[PDB]
């Protein structure tokens, strides 16, 4: 089950 | 640029055997930027039907892939990997060598 | 023995195109279960191994609309760095992920990793207290303080222990077909050949010139290396190593 990102870089 | 040389390795799936179905590996790592063009030869005869696998990279962040497709081995013809990336003025060509 | 899943995602921008190319690919214990990419036909997270197959549709939806997000964020990233560097406009550059958790024989959590190159170099990584960064650069800086002032660490620890362990002890349970079933080599000389092996980790030797391990296409993995000199093979599946010469 792949991640989420959330903020940006 | 940021670029990095593809190091490239061609080879059978099984010891060859003549006249006996198998498949051509030519694997190719160590190189960026991800884009790519891998062509196998059968006597300087573009082989149709290739499959592209991979396309990941490893921990190291540089990529890899391997490109594949099924032939006879003969002792009368040749074979080979052909790649065109960035950090390469011109193609490189690889031959297969069957005790490698 | 020890076990892993990882997700290797790229993104690259391009001269003309308004959005970049995208790219996931999951792994399981070093072996490919899942892959999205952007390109293709109409796109979402295609199975690439016969023991996914078991998770129903309902599952791909969650995943698929998972990678729409990541589109989204490599996009925006993509050009927040730009600035960041005094990259000019028309030039093409590129940006990887990789995350993922092992686990120890045991089955409990040994550690998990969430990393990212620009231009495939180190650009910043969660440090194994998933709790803090090294940022590789200056620029890196700006993230790094964005994701301090703002949490991202422990949404990700919270992927990493939790979720992650949670799906692989499962992945596990699904699909021992090609993966808890180890096989090993069938040696020989001609130099000599390890061959059928997996996992791909193997050491060889002559007593009295290295081959990179390769896959074979098939799922295993081969190596080379070249009455006195004899050749020996070591491997996680032997059960005792292998000692040979003939010829």
């Amino acid at each position: 089950a792949s991640a989420e990102n959330m903020e940006t870089m | 640029m940021i670029q990095k040389t593809p190091q490239i390795q061609v080879y059978s799936r099984h010891p060859p055997e003549n006249g006996k179905p198998n498949i051509l590996n030519c694997y190719v790592t160590q190189f960026h930027p991800p884009h790519i063009e891998i062509q196998m030869l059968k006597n300087g005869k573009k082989i149709p039907k290739v499959e592209m696998s991979d396309m990941s990279f490893s921990k190291d962040w540089s990529f890899y892939i391997l490109a594949h497709t099924e032939f006879t081995p003969t002792e009368t013809d040749t074979y080979a990997c052909r790649v065109k990336h960035d950090s390469m003025a011109e193609p490189k060509t690889v031959y297969w060598d069957r005790d490698m | 023995g020890p076990h892993s899943m990882r997700y290797f995602e790229t993104a690259v921008s391009r001269p003309g195109l308004e959005e970049p190319r995208y790219i996931s690919v999951g792994y399981v214990d070093n072996k490919e279960f899942v892959r999205f990419d952007s390109d293709a036909e109409n796109p979402r997270y295609e199975p690439r191994a016969p023991w996914m197959e078991q998770e129903g549709p309902e599952y791909w939806e969650r995943e698929t609309q998972k990678a729409k997000g990541q589109e989204q964020w490599f996009r925006v990233s993509l050009r927040n760095l730009l600035g960041y560097y005094n990259q000019s406009a028309g030039g093409s550059h590129t940006l990887q992920q990789m995350s993922g958790c092992d686990l120890g024989s045991d089955w409990r959590l040994l550690r998990g990793y969430l990393q990212f190159a620009y231009e495939g170099r180190d650009y910043i990584a969660l440090n194994e207290d998933l709790k803090t960064w090294t940022a590789a650069d200056m620029a890196a800086q700006i993230t790094r303080r964005k994701w301090e002032q703002s949490g991202a660490a422990e949404h990700y620890k919270a992927y990493l222990e939790g979720e992650c362990v949670e799906w692989l002890h499962r992945y596990l349970k699904n699909g021992n077909a090609t993966l808890l079933r180890t096989d090993s080599p069938k040696a020989h000389v001609t130099r000599c050949w390890a061959l059928g092996f997996y996992p791909a980790d193997i050491t060889l030797t002559w007593q009295l010139e290295l081959v990179e391990t390769r896959p074979a296409g098939d799922g295993t993995f081969q190596k080379w290396a070249s009455q006195n000199y004899t050749c020996r093979v070591y491997h996680e599946g032997l059960p005792e190593p292998l000692t040979l010469r003939w010829e």
